[PDB]
RNA sequence: GCAGAGGUUCUAGCUACACCCUCUAUAAAAAACUAAGGACCACACGA
């Protein structure tokens, strides 16, 4: 048989990435295709915010002065946020901000390990000018999705249900590759949309190493 | 808002009393999601006393049908605001128009009979997305009624009880607003005269956004 | 585990005694220290009663007979 | 208090509000079996209270019912094991609330699920009359070794396959088993891998779910069909019977008995209503409830490939 | 007009796409009708009943 | 966060030689479904085997016809020519002739080997003979092909079962661990033709399979 | 453990559906623990 290689990645955008399996043979690449794209969207490793800590509000549904919207639209906006760890499997991010003027993930204090993703997100609008907000954001490694009533302790922290999905949407297609002097054989391009966490060769290389291990239960490695 | 809609969500939301309509049209100098204030126009503006606009968006409340009723600012600092204009978003309310529930992508086909015959089959991106969490607030509760033996005491104290749960409750001996409860908690601490204190319904789990504590005249007031 | 009583059904006709009588095997398990005699498999006692009913190994009759018997050694046992 | 609606007679004497009983809405649970019904955790947990105490006691985890009682609030990890051993064999009724027939009220064994809502098997639910548009059943639990072996004998829905009113079984495929299986048996007069001769349905089988060859298209097939006209015996018949591969596919489902003339045919719902009565008199009830299950499977799976979907154009 | 519509973007005027199982991953025969519907969740929730 | 439940199987069921069930309990939610319809895919559009692919019969050379003295058409024959099943060596092709007469079937016992390649089911039968003095004499060719290659695609041709599996039907069913989320409990009814044991045809499809992704996990 | 009281806790605990020990007129060496009562009429809604 032939196996196929990570011979491409191509990135149209930081979200938006193909990765291409060229050498495959006819049935190989859709079965590969179809186990990848469930593998990928199934379980992959993110650094979704777990908990949010508001200073001036006790619980979400409360609101503060000066902000333009409802804490609880906060911390949904802060669900959308995304984030990379390099090395701590556990992060604290601290945002704070005053003046008049959107409060973008930029503004959130960064420390080495952890860096955001897409500084252009916005968590919330401080419209008066004496207002200020002060975050304290935790970020928490993880598979899939977990409910926020499923986990689980201070009245003033709030729970956010996290969404440990750094891909979006998956989608393969199986098109024929043109080898020099071979047949039948096509090559799997995967198109890959995620918040932009998570590399796209290395979350091919995770979800292949997760199948991997998973066959190795059906038959000694 | 509908991708596919009538025309008339529009007409239903400002009709509707939840949707805030601006008074007399003007610049909004400030937005803010308890309130809003516009600055009212010179033309629109009265001659005398007109001063400006000033409204006051009903936060998180209980409904008659248990369903929060929040108005969320639909306009920003400095947006100019016409006459009759919808001003916050009331509940399934966007834009100005009646947004009763998420429009989604729907595809039409049997699958391994999940959806029988008026079954509906949903994704996980929906619950991942929150597209139909909806608040329910709840209200309860509970009166100290004047009884023979002495009247029901208020205090935290109960006989016969965890310290686990007693330590959410204040020193008073209400629930701490803002708290966190599970069914079966006590939320707030009554005795029976020689027991009664009020707890949550088993598998109601949520956040106490407020409690108002209600006092007949001659009677003392509790700390809380 | 049984899905279906019929072997049972065909194993006693009116399917009414057969609720009688397996209820009865049942109960003397229950109550009584005695064991079924076909082997016991993580099943409750009506299932594993409706069980030996499917063998045949227990009827109204047998049954009737291993009580009178009993009996038997209780009258005996007084002397 | 005596007379009408209100009086005594018919609200308290002759229909008696019952404890040990349980209300949600229904849902479709394709997995389960015929005689399996879904149930949610909670509900099985509060109705099988007493049975849990008892259990709890014979284990010795509590010394009292109060222990026993403080062990289930505290919902410990031991508890749930409890409940799996008395919900194993211990059926359960499922009742719509208008029980106009009696086929209204009928046991099933449950099984636990994670979940709020009772989950009711797809076929019997035409029997139950019960759509899935916030349909409520009531859940009561049989206590008495009497009450459990009465509900496993008779109420349980694998017992009772033919309506009471008429011969014709009421567990008939409704909706979506009907229409795959309708999918499964017809032919296009040209579709992928036509006029190829196959082996058996296994080959049928094979060929469609590798795709090569298409699932509706008239081929040349062995059929092993096996004859009840032997006393008390089955004989084997082989042929090359003319059929397309959905047929084939589908074959291999029908128990050994049944001729291969019912799965020929289009299996309009009539058809599939006879087939099961004609499994029902020749093979048995315990075969034609295998028969069932397995049908309601493919059904469903060849209509979710098929993807019948409803249209404009 | 829905058929222009629909051309005007470059979905299919058919109003039907070919659609692939999540699990088996084999697009299906006879493409389905998908497209964005309204949905409303209804307040008789589960876990009230 | 990169720790997974990795199944253990409790049983692995086996009803005859041929059929077999195999089941993997705990595995993890979504992953049940990914693996059945791999294997299933991966079995049947690719399994390292040897069926046969062409037939000449001195008898006759058009299919729509019958050859004389033989209860079974020769499209009855072709039928069970597919079926028959042979375990060969490494070389990957090699022609078997058999000529005989009598009445009797045609067992697979009776075809000469014509060389080291065995045929896994003696009992199996080719044709039945209705004349004495009339005699059959069938060539047959066997490739080492890599799934089911109809003839339609490709002087009488036979589609070629090139696959040892004759059926697999993979089915997820709710499981748990302890007290835990829906886990997919994974169970595999594979039947084969006799050439490889079932349990062995998965464990090969398997190795294949891993084979395949051997590049990217680096170990 | 069946008629009562006492005991190491926490007013009181004698099986009250109810949790330990003692005896028939006398109170303590002792750790898991405690509560058994309440309708109709109208409206709206789901099937
Ligand atoms: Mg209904």
């Amino acid at each position: 048989f032939l196996k196929p290689r990570l011979v491409d990645i191509e990135q149209v955008s930081s979200t938006h990435a193909k990765v291409t399996l060229e050498p495959l043979e006819r049935g190989f690449g859709h079965t590969l295709g179809n186990a990848l794209r469930r593998i990928l969207l199934s379980s992959m490793p993110g650094c979704a915010v777990t908990e949010v800590e508001i200073d001036g509000v006790l619980h979400e549904y409360s609101t503060k002065e000066g902000v333009q919207e409802d804490i609880l639209e906060i911390l949904l906006n802060l669900k959308g946020l995304a984030v990379r760890v390099q090395g701590k499997d556990e992060v604290i991010l601290t945002l704070n901000k005053s003046g008049i003027g959107p409060v973008t993930a930029a503004d959130i204090t960064h420390d080495g390990d952890v860096e955001i993703v897409k500084p252009q997100h916005v968590i919330c609008h401080l419209t008066d000018e004496n207002a200020s907000i002060s975050m304290r954001i935790k970020v928490q490694r993880g598979r899939g999705y977990v409910p926020a009533s499923t986990r689980i302790r201070p009245i003033g922290r709030l729970l956010v249900d996290a969404c440990y999905s750094p891909v979006e949407r998956i989608a393969y297609n199986v098109e024929a590759a043109r080898v020099e002097q071979r047949t039948d054989l096509d090559k799997l391009v995967i198109e890959m949309e995620t918040n932009g966490t998570i590399d796209p060769e290395e979350a091919i290389r995770r979800a292949a190493t997760i199948l991997a291990e998973q066959l190795e239960a059906f038959v000694d490695l | 808002k509908p991708l596919v809609g009538t025309g008339m969500e529009r007409a239903v939301a400002v009709d509707s009393g939840v949707t805030a309509v601006a008074k007399r049209g003007g610049v909004v100098q400030y937005v803010d999601a308890s309130r809003i204030v516009i600055k009212v126009n010179e033309d629109e503006m009265y001659p005398g006393e007109a001063g400006i606009d000033i409204y006051n968006l009903t936060k998180y409340t209980r409904s008659n049908q248990n369903t929060c009723i929040n108005q969320m600012p639909c306009v920003s600092l400095g947006e100019p605001v016409e006459r009759g204009d919808v001003l916050a978003d009331g509940p399934s309310t966007d834009l100005g128009e009646l947004a009763l529930g998420q429009n989604m992508r729907v595809a039409f086909m049997p699958w391994n009979g999940y959806n029988f015959e008026d079954s509906i089959l949903v994704s996980e991106r929906v619950v991942q997305e929150d597209r139909f969490t909806t608040i329910h607030i709840q209200e309860l509760a509970c009166v100290s009624r004047d009884t023979k033996l002495g009247p029901e005491e208020i205090t935290a104290d109960i006989p016969n009880v965890g310290e686990a749960a007693l330590s959410k409750l204040d020193e008073s001996g209400i629930v701490y607003i803002g708290a966190e409860v599970t069914g079966g908690d006590i939320l707030v601490g009554k005795v029976t005269p020689k027991d009664s204190s009020l707890r949550v319904p088993n598998g109601v789990s949520g956040t106490v956004i407020d409690v108002q504590v209600f006092t007949r005249d001659g009677v003392e007031k509790d700390k809380r | 585990a049984r899905v279906t009583v019929q072997d049972a059904v065909e194993k006693i006709g009116n399917r009414f005694d057969l609720v009688l009588v397996a209820a009865r095997r049942a109960r003397q398990m229950q109550v009584g220290g005695k064991d079924p005699l076909v082997p016991e498999e993580n099943d409750k006692t009506t299932v594993i009663a409706l069980r030996e009913i499917e063998e045949g190994l227990i009827n109204n009759q047998i049954l009737d007979v291993r009580e009178r018997q009993e009996q038997q050694e209780q009258e005996a046992a007084e002397l | 208090m005596i007379k009408g609606k209100q009086g005594r007679f018919r609200q308290n004497l002759l229909g008696k509000r019952v404890d040990y009983s349980g209300r949600s809405v229904i849902t479709v649970g394709p997995y389960l079996r015929l005689h399996q019904c879904g149930l949610p955790k909670k509900m099985a947990l509060e109705l099988f209270k007493p049975f849990i105490y008892g259990k709890l006691e014979l284990r010795g985890l509590a010394t009292t019912i109060k222990a026993a009682k403080k062990m289930v609030e505290r919902e410990e990890a031991v508890v749930w094991d409890i409940l799996d051993e008395v919900i194993r064999e211990h059926p359960v009724l499922l009742n719509r609330a208008p029980t106009l027939h009696r086929l209204g009220i009928q046991a099933f064994e449950p099984v636990l699920i994670e979940g709020k809502a009772i989950q009711l098997h797809p076929l019997v639910c035409a029997a139950y009359n019960a759509d899935f548009d916030g349909d409520q059943m009531a859940v009561h639990v049989p206590l008495t070794l009497e009450a459990q072996l009465e509900a496993r004998a008779l109420m349980m829905s694998t017992n009772n396959i033919l309506s009471p009113a008429n011969g014709e079984p009421i567990i008939v495929p409704s909706q979506d088993v009907v229409l795959g299986l309708y999918y499964m048996t017809r032919d296009c007069v040209n579709a992928k891998g036509e006029g190829m001769v196959l082996t058996g349905p296994k080959e049928a089988e094979r060929l469609y779910r590798s795709g090569l060859a298409s699932l509706h298209a008239r081929v040349k097939v062995r059929i092993t069909e096996y004859e009840k006209d032997a006393n008390g015996e089955l004989v084997a018949k082989t042929s090359l019977k003319d059929t397309t591969v959905g047929r084939a596919i589908l074959w291999m489902i029908v128990p050994k008995g049944l001729p291969y003339s019912i799965v020929n045919q289009a299996l309009g719902k009539k058809a599939i209503s006879k087939m099961l009565n004609t499994c029902y008199r020749i093979l048995g009830l315990k075969p034609t409830v295998i028969f069932a299950d397995q049908i309601m499977y493919t059904g469903f799976a060849y209509a979710a490939r098929s993807g019948a979907s409803v249209g404009i154009d | 007009e829905i058929k222009e519509l629909l051309k005007l973007g470059d979905l299919p005027t058919s109003g039907q796409i070919r659609l692939y199982d999540g699990r088996t991953g084999e697009q299906f025969e006879r493409p389905v009708t998908v497209g964005y519907m309204y949905m409303l969740k209804l307040n008789h929730l589960v876990d009230d009943k």
